[PDB]
């Protein structure tokens, strides 16, 4: 698959291509992979759909109950800190993506269990083609049509540019509140 | 791919499936698994598609040919030491059935080359399925009609038991006079 | 590779993916054209490996340029293809794979498509050899009817194509649909 | 310790209904086996299950996710929602993924309009407007494209959908060797679940 | 499978079942694992039918060769030693033996997966069903056995091979290489 | 490690990496010449292995210089390229170089070439290409900021974006990179460019 | 390694046949011309296996000291149910293709894999290509006792000469109303 | 090795033209080429002469006459055969004629040239058919193939290659040819390319069949 | 390698030839691979004679368990079972099971690598010499036999046995299990 | 990927690489934080795979500040690299974390100190020492380099020798590097240092 995420002035946001192909052959163009957990947190899969379904899954019931235990909003980097402590034990890597510092901060797991901090992560086949884009045209923090305008594009060239990627584009801008939700068809114009 | 064979009171009489299969979808409705190498002889592979248009290819012009530069019809069993000195050089199984200055001869011939005269035959994916309901009915000197049921019998059994065999069926009389052959025997 | 070959009425089509990419599906290139003319009423779509596919189409060039100069009737759909069946027989490993598709008048229309050791299939309708072939074969058995104008056959074999590389991963952009007649031939590009 | 098989169980929402359509021929490597198996179970309520896996996975899976359902409903006097049900599968199909089960899933379902659930082995489940499974999947699905969904170019008559998978499925058989003529369809209007043995 | 051979009195008595089980499953049933190399000598074989049978082939026109070239028959001998050679470069077949020979009026070769040993006084087993007969066989025998007495041993040696070995044939064929002119016999089965 | 191409019709350029790893796991060697101006008109960027594309590369340009010191004519750089074609191709799958080749050209006729070549004998005519590892990373740049009239030093612009990302992202390339620029008279390199 | 080429079984009305020749073949050649592969359960119903021989009388103790504790009556269903249960355990392997059959009637299959179903005619073995379409051939519903024996008959004298391993004698049982009859007689 | 034949001073190959002057001095064959068929045909005491005729099929449309060297025949027969099986096999259909003419006519060229052999000693007629249509194209030594509507090749044929032209006039059915062919002609045989693509050879009763 | 058992006129007599080659050289010539598991029943073995003998002692005082538990001697069919379930759980050995039994006066049970046949109305036979002489002594087989009579069928067929099979062994020991007490029997050798 | 540290007696010094490579082909992740402050007076300094440095390095800091929170006495450094070193060990050889690392402290006994360790659990005190495929490019510089009691900064001049040496020959490595700095008093980082 494809995901990015990466951080502008008025928040972190997410975007992900919803392609999900057993093989050459296509299974579906309809799958989610970004998943919400905490109610301001979120994480995008990429690699393996069970599993990684399965992880995400897992880590809204760790956070759930944690966030029940003391009646609060956990931090980001201890909803990462959980897969990279269970993760070590075995999939598939993700990034994840919330609001607990003034600055909105974004993680990515990988499925060694290594936990990378960062300001524009991207995964999936088709990471490396968005991932030009994300400093050729995103050197520094910028604006929200500037980010939609991004996010869609570099998402774009890497769904030109790969066959493992593609569908529909789904950014998801988030606010300091919750966040927001697009959903697009082709768009090469 | 069933192929089955039977000789009669005069004539062999050949059958054989239509369904050429890549092995998992179908990569044909129709193929032709019953060769005319000559008038009174013919033959009926079972096998890789790929060889056996090959060594049929070289059988037919090297039996042909051999016609030409001699004055004999080129008896059966000429196409079975040229078949399987080929195949015995190096994937593709064949049942050859032509009439001549013997019987109306019939022979099976192994992948390894291997050559057999047969009374009945039936070879590929089908051949037990074909052995099964072949062997039960068989009966030496039958009238060529019992031939035109059965060889179908036998063939229709050998389809409907495969996953790797089905489609129309075709068959053939190989007089030593004459080949009466019908594109779709059903 | 994706290669398609529907027949009609007064005509023949044949189509293909753009796309010739590489490894993991990443698209090097979106312009390249597996189909070629061999001859006004003589055409070949190949599929599979694109080395194996220049190396072939330019081997066929040679050698049926060389037989209608030699001799000068232009080369019978019948002797291109069982030729084609010679060819690629003579070594497996001369191709790790190609999936040829041979179509054109001879003016009954002509429908053949051999495999990679040159087992071949003489049909009378629709053939498709390519990595997308099920796809293929799936649409094209129930969308397809006996006889058609060469538009409507066209939409046809348009939507045998939209429908397929949709599905696969491996599918290109654009369709070099060619429907032709045989005082005419019509490319077309779809998106 | 697998073994293929097709049971080439499609789902199809309606614009009011679900519909379950499977080949009911069983086969091992280039043999059939019995001429007619049960390629599809029915879930207790409002919904059932398809498969085309290795038939002991197929079997003794849906006999579990049927003891689940039952031991839910009993426990909780409640017929389990669809999503429930889906979901149960992905825990159950995970829960084994070091050694995964060979049968490849779909479930179709009615939230009160046929809400599904197609998927592969180990639960990575997904909804869908269609599904197909087994080895004639990957055939009919551009079928099941364009009938229905116009990408790039009133789709669920009762008569003219069921007509869609009859010819789906029936052309399925011919270009497919693993595909059984005969087939069974099911048909969950609110009402109740249809059965049909077309072939 | 089995292949056996006693002379008698005089002469050789050869015997072979025919099946021809191929892949674990019955194929060529009441083949002929015996061979007319020539009238003077027969030359049982088995192992792998294919290899077997070209051999027989090539033995047998190196026989003709050698038959015309001199005019008096081949010594068997010589049969035994060029199908030693031949074998020798992989090709495998295991085989017997038998005939009449003007120098020595009855032997019996027996050729290994490559190098050939004699048993002039004895008697020469092979095959799958050979294991079962070596040492019931090598209990009956006498060298003084007439025909009508030793036909009785090639007989129910092959019964009991056949009885015991699933390979083993039914329909069973021998030959009673006489001392003098013709030694014909006609196939023939019990269980 | 990485070949980039570029065509327009104001221009054929082609920007490449200067590194030569003697060991995999270190750029040992340096300042490499990968490109081989095969012509008054046609330059041809090789990589994967030195021994391979120095081999061929030399062997190529003989088969060349030599056709064209037979026949009047200069080689049209489609035939270039297709023989290069026919030569990588020649050997048994057993034996291919590995071997990535960017032709590039010019013609008295059809002006401007260029053809993106493998180490599998693949092969076709684009705007733009790329081999190595790096492929993955400039494409989407050299797609997304891509002219199809553009003036050749805007797009000089545009390798300097590319450039500027291998360095940050990738096997770090940060020596200066070599590129022969294709003009109506003449190639034009760049050793100094950064 | 002890194996057992074939069974079959097949149903009519008034009741069901079941058979399969007494060989072992230990390996490439016969051990026991004279073993009982057919085996009794119950009154109403009787294991028939086809694979190695070890794994087949484990399996045959096991049915029946699963057995004498219900011994209203374990069905043949229960029987079959609780031997492909047994199978797919064992998997995650027991070496048979064991059928059970008996009574009304019912016959099941289990493959190796604990794979298994149910269908008016069940053969096992070899004697599926050898003898089960010939067996689909002339197999009819209502048969009378000396019909059907003496189709299943036709078949097994097709598959000694066909299969590869076969004894020229068959254990024979059928299942009838009056109680299930193990025939001595061998042919 | 060696050409045995050179040039002469005056520019001409005489070993070729003695091979020209044996085929003259050797026996006669007619070949006659009807708007809807082809007839060639030849005139040919212990030898049983039923063996024995200078027409023979090279294929099922393709027959030919030589009138040179029996042996010579032979082996160019053989050739020419193996060629039309060499093709066969090399494509999906029957050679055309023409094909088989430039083919002998190569075969012929080399041992012309080649290094230590004697040229062929005969003239070749080759009756045929294709999808073109009804075909004769007789064989020079040289190597000089040359379409005819009509031909002889053996002696005393100077006086004789000036009666076949009346067929053409108003006898272009085969029936009526063949008067033109056996009165031109005036042992014997004849094969005859139908409107049929199959050809066969008339027996002496059928040749009787029109000596009436 | 060889052991062999044919029931007498009432009781069984079992054979076995000593040699224990290991590694294809002769180790521990003369050594015992009959067993007395009970003087009520004997029990040859042959395979790998580590696996065998603690199999042996195993099976030992699992009878010796029975024996005591219950004051009758333990059926020699449950030795046999229980041999059966034991080695089923990798373990391997070929054995025969000879004895008497009030129950059943004589038998001769024969396990297999696994899984474990009855021969009533037969006789057992088994290791790499027995092959040779399934087939010699199933014919000599007549049930009438007394020891007298039947002690030449089991000396001979072990003689032939040993004759042609290299593992088969020199000094041979054979057991009379008499219908009544003591059956003893003391090892002597021929050639 | 290139670890480094030295010491003396007026400084024990930790320069280290900052990349992270995703993928080996690529330093797609960069900056890491490869150090690990587990003391008042001792880092840390971990290699090989991002996981298991993270994994094991989590986990000795908190044993260490788990005993130290427990008893009165901060653990004694040798103690903390012992420590380390049957943790490390502790591993099965079916399973040692893929980790090099540098212990670095100070001690109100011994001083300064350093332990050079390995995947494998060896270890040994020394007074420079290296990790990564650039142990061999550095050694042969801080071998020669080095002065036994040489001041910090004129071996802060020899780390930049190591790191311009570093990048222009091995895989190149021009971000800067931070590294720790020990002092009697504190550690004292330089992640501007290129
Ligand atoms: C019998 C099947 S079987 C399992 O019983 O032996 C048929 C015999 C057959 C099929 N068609 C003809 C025509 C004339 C005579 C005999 C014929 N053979 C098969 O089913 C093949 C299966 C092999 C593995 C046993 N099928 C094939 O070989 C494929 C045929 C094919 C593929 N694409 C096509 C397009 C049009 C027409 C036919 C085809 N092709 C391959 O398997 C590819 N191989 C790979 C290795 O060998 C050479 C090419």
């Amino acid at each position: 698959t494809t995901t990015l995420a990466f951080k502008f002035k008025d928040g972190i946001i997410v975007a992900v291509d919803s392609r999900a192909s057993m093989g050459s052959f296509i299974s579906s163009q309809n799958v989610e992979k970004i998943i919400e957990i905490n109610k301001n947190i979120l994480g995008t899969m990429a690699g393996g759909a069970a599993d990684c379904l399965y992880w995400e899954k897992y880590l809204g019931k760790i956070i759930k109950i944690y966030e029940l235990r003391n009646n609060e909003k956990i931090s980001v980097r201890a909803a990462s800190t959980i897969l990279s402590n269970i993760l070590y034990q075995y999939c598939c890597g993700i990034i994840l993506s919330g609001y607990d510092h003034t600055g909105f901060n974004m993680f990515y797991v990988d499925d060694s269990g290594k936990k990378v901090e960062g300001n524009l992560f991207s995964c999936g086949s088709g990471s490396t083609y968005a991932y030009s884009i994300l400093d050729s045209a995103y050197d520094y923090n910028l604006n929200l049509d500037q980010a939609v305008e991004l996010a869609r594009n570099a998402i774009y060239h890497a769904t030109f540019r790969d066959g493992g990627s593609g569908g529909k584009v789904r950014v998801f801008h988030i606010h300091k509140n919750g966040y927001d939700k697009i959903i697009e068809g082709e768009d090469v114009f | 791919t069933t192929i089955c064979g039977l000789v009669c009171q005069n004539a062999v009489i050949l059958g054989a499936d239509t369904r050429a299969t890549e092995g998992p979808i179908v990569a044909d409705k129709n193929c032709s698994k019953l060769h005319y190498i000559s008038k009174n002889i013919w033959c009926a592979g079972a096998g890789v598609a790929g060889d056996l248009e090959h060594t049929t290819l070289w059988l037919q012009h090297n039996v042909e040919l051999h016609r030409l530069n001699t004055n004999t019809q080129p008896r059966v069993s000429m196409c079975v030491s040229r078949l399987t000195q080929e195949l015995f050089k190096y994937v593709c199984a064949i049942v050859l059935g032509g009439v001549d200055v013997n019987g109306p001869q019939l022979y099976g011939i192994h992948p390894h080359g291997s050559s057999c005269l047969l009374p009945f035959t039936a070879l590929g994916s089908g051949s037990l399925n074909a052995m099964a309901v072949l062997e039960a009915k068989y009966r030496d000197n039958m009238t060529i009609e019992e031939g035109k049921n059965l060889v179908c019998e036998a063939i229709c059994a050998g389809i409907f038991n495969d996953l790797g065999s089905g489609g129309n069926v075709d068959i053939c009389v190989i007089t030593k006079d004459s080949y009466q052959h019908i594109r779709p025997y059903k | 590779g994706c290669v398609l070959g529907m027949s009609g009425s007064n005509c023949v089509a044949i189509a293909c993916d753009l796309r010739l990419g590489a490894n993991t599906f990443t698209t090097v290139s979106t312009k390249f054209s597996k189909i070629f003319k061999m001859n006004n009423n003589v055409y070949v779509g190949l599929s599979g490996l694109a080395t194996d596919i220049q190396t072939l189409y330019e081997i066929l060039r040679y050698r049926v340029n060389l037989y209608e100069v030699r001799q000068d009737a232009e080369m019978d759909v019948e002797c291109f293809a069982n030729m084609l069946s010679s060819i690629l027989y003579s070594n497996r490993f001369s191709p790790y794979f190609v999936n040829p598709i041979v179509v054109g008048f001879k003016y009954e229309p002509y429908l053949t498509a051999y495999d990679l050791i040159g087992a071949k299939c003489e049909t009378r309708d629709f053939v498709v050899n390519g990595v997308t072939s099920e796809q293929l074969f799936g649409m094209c058995e129930s969308l397809y009817v006996k006889d058609q104008d060469e538009n409507g056959l066209f939409e046809t074999i348009s939507q045998c194509l939209l429908s397929a590389l949709d599905r696969d991963c491996i599918s290109g952009w654009g369709a070099e649909v060619l429907v032709l007649t045989p005082e005419k031939i019509i490319k077309k590009k779809l998106k | 310790p697998y073994i293929d098989n097709g049971g080439t169980v499609i789902g199809l929402t309606g614009k009011d209904y679900v519909i379950l359509a499977a080949d009911t021929r069983l086969s091992l490597s280039y043999s059939i086996y019995t001429r007619f198996c049960p390629k599809i179970s029915k879930l207790t309520d409002k919904c059932i299950i398809g498969s085309s896996g290795m038939q002991s996975d197929i079997k003794t899976l849906h006999s579990l996710l049927q003891k689940k359902i039952q031991l839910f409903v009993l426990e909780h006097s409640h017929y389990p929602d669809i999503h429930v049900i889906a979901r149960l599968l992905c825990v159950i199909l995970y829960s084994r993924r070091f050694f995964p089960y060979y049968a490849f899933n779909i479930l179709a379902g009615v939230d009160e309009k046929g809400v599904l659930y197609n998927y592969d082995s180990v639960g990575s489940y997904c909804e869908a407007t269609h599904s197909c499974v087994g080895s004639g999947s990957q055939l009919i699905l551009p079928i099941l494209d364009n009938r229905v969904e116009q990408k790039n170019q009133t789709n669920f008559n009762l008569g003219d959908d069921i007509n869609f998978v009859k010819d789906a499925i029936t052309s399925a058989t011919e270009r497919d060797i693993y595909t059984g003529d005969k087939t069974l369809i099911y048909v969950i209007d609110k009402m109740g679940i249809n059965v049909n043995t077309l072939d | 499978t089995t292949i056996i051979g006693i002379i008698y009195d005089n002469g050789v008595m050869l015997a072979c079942d025919s099946r021809t089980s191929s892949g674990t499953f019955i194929s060529n049933k009441c083949s002929r694992k015996i061979n007319r190399i020539n009238e003077n000598l027969y030359v049982c074989r088995s192992g792998a039918s294919a290899h077997s049978q070209k051999i027989i082939e090539i033995i047998k026109h190196y026989c003709v060769s050698m038959k015309n070239e001199n005019r008096k028959k081949g010594r068997f001998h010589e049969g035994e030693t060029i199908y030693d050679e031949t074998t020798y470069d992989f090709l495998s077949c295991a085989l017997i033996f038998g005939g009449y020979d003007k120098i020595k009026k009855q032997q019996l070769y027996a050729v290994n997966l490559n190098g050939s040993i004699i048993e002039k006084h004895d008697f020469a087993v092979s095959g799958s069903g050979s294991i079962y007969i070596q040492s019931y066989l090598q209990d009956k025998y006498k060298k003084f056995m007439t025909k009508k007495e030793c036909f009785n041993l090639i007989l129910n040696c092959v019964k009991y091979a056949m009885h015991n070995d699933n390979s083993s044939g039914g329909l069973i064929r021998i030959v009673n290489i006489t001392k003098s002119f013709v030694e014909e016999f006609t196939v023939v089965n019990t269980q | 490690d990485t070949l980039i191409g570029l065509r327009g019709n104001n221009f054929v350029v082609l920007a490449a990496d200067t590194y030569s790893i003697n060991s995999i796991i270190k750029l040992k060697n340096d300042d490499n010449t990968k490109f081989y101006d095969i012509h008054g008109n046609k330059c041809l960027l090789l990589g994967g292995s030195i021994g391979d594309r120095l081999q061929f590369g030399e062997f190529i340009r003989k088969n060349v210089h030599l056709y064209q010191y037979q026949n009047n004519t200069d080689m049209f750089v489609k035939s270039f390229a297709f023989f290069t074609r026919k030569n990588l191709a020649y050997y048994l799958r057993r034996n291919p170089f590995e071997v990535n080749c960017l032709i590039a050209g010019y013609d008295k006729k059809d002006g401007y070439q260029l053809y993106w070549c493998d180490y599998l004998s693949n092969m076709d005519s684009v705007n733009k290409g790329a081999h190595g590892y790096g492929a993955y990373l400039v494409s989407a740049i050299l797609d997304k900021y891509y002219h199809e009239n553009l003036t050749v030093d805007e797009a000089l612009d545009i390798f300097k974006l590319c450039f500027e990302e291998l360095k940050k992202r990738f096997l770090l390339t940060q020596i200066n990179y070599e590129l022969r620029i294709m003009y109506d008279n003449k190639v034009e390199t760049q050793y100094v460019t950064v | 390694v002890v194996t057992g080429t074939s069974v079959i079984a097949i149903k009519y009305k008034h009741g069901i046949m079941i058979a399969a020749d007494r060989k072992a073949s230990y390996g490439s050649y016969a051990k026991f011309q004279n073993v009982e592969r057919i085996f009794k359960i119950n009154n109403k119903t009787v294991m028939g296996f086809s694979g190695e021989l070890a794994d087949a009388q484990y399996l045959h103790e096991l049915l029946t000291r699963k057995n004498i504790n219900n011994l209203d009556m374990y069905t043949p269903q229960h029987y079959h149910s609780y031997v492909s249960r047994v199978f797919y355990v064992r998997k995650n392997p027991l070496f048979n293709n064991i059928i059970i059959a008996g009574i009304d009637l019912y016959i099941g299959f289990v493959d190796m894999h604990g794979t298994n179903f149910c269908d008016d005619y069940i053969t096992t073995g070899y004697a599926r290509y050898f003898a089960l379409t010939l067996l689909r051939d002339h197999y009819k519903d209502n048969m009378t006792e000396e019909e059907a024996r003496i189709l299943i008959n036709e078949c097994l004298r097709i598959l000694y000469f066909r299969d590869a391993t076969s004894s020229n004698f068959i254990q024979i049982v059928k299942v009838t109303s009056k109680g299930v009859e193990y025939e001595e007689p061998y042919i | 090795s060696f050409s045995l034949t050179t040039f002469s001073p005056t520019g001409k190959l005489v070993q070729i033209e003695y091979a020209l002057n044996r085929v003259s001095s050797s026996s006669p064959a007619l070949g006659i080429r009807a708007k809807n068929g082809v007839i060639i045909a030849t005139e040919k005491e212990l030898i049983e002469e039923n063996s024995i005729f200078k027409i023979q099929q090279i294929s099922e449309h393709i027959g030919i006459v030589y009138a040179g060297m029996p042996g010579d025949f032979r082996v160019l027969l053989k050739r020419a055969r193996k060629e039309a099986i060499r093709y066969s096999l090399q494509y999906g259909s029957e050679i055309l004629v023409k094909e088989l003419v430039k083919i002998i006519a190569s075969i012929v060229q080399e041992f012309t040239q080649t290094g230590g052999v004697r040229p062929f000693g005969l003239s070749l007629l080759i009756c045929g058919v294709d999808v073109y249509g009804y075909h004769l194209y007789q064989i020079d030594p040289s190597g000089c193939y040359f379409n005819w509507m009509a031909t002889c090749v053996g002696k005393d044929y100077q006086n004789n290659m000036s009666f076949l032209e009346k067929r053409y006039n108003k006898d272009i059915e085969i029936e009526d040819a063949i008067h033109t062919a056996i009165l031109t002609l005036k042992n014997i045989e004849i094969g005859v390319a139908y409107d049929n693509k199959p050809f066969k050879i008339l027996t002496q009763n059928e040749i009787k069949d029109y000596l009436i």
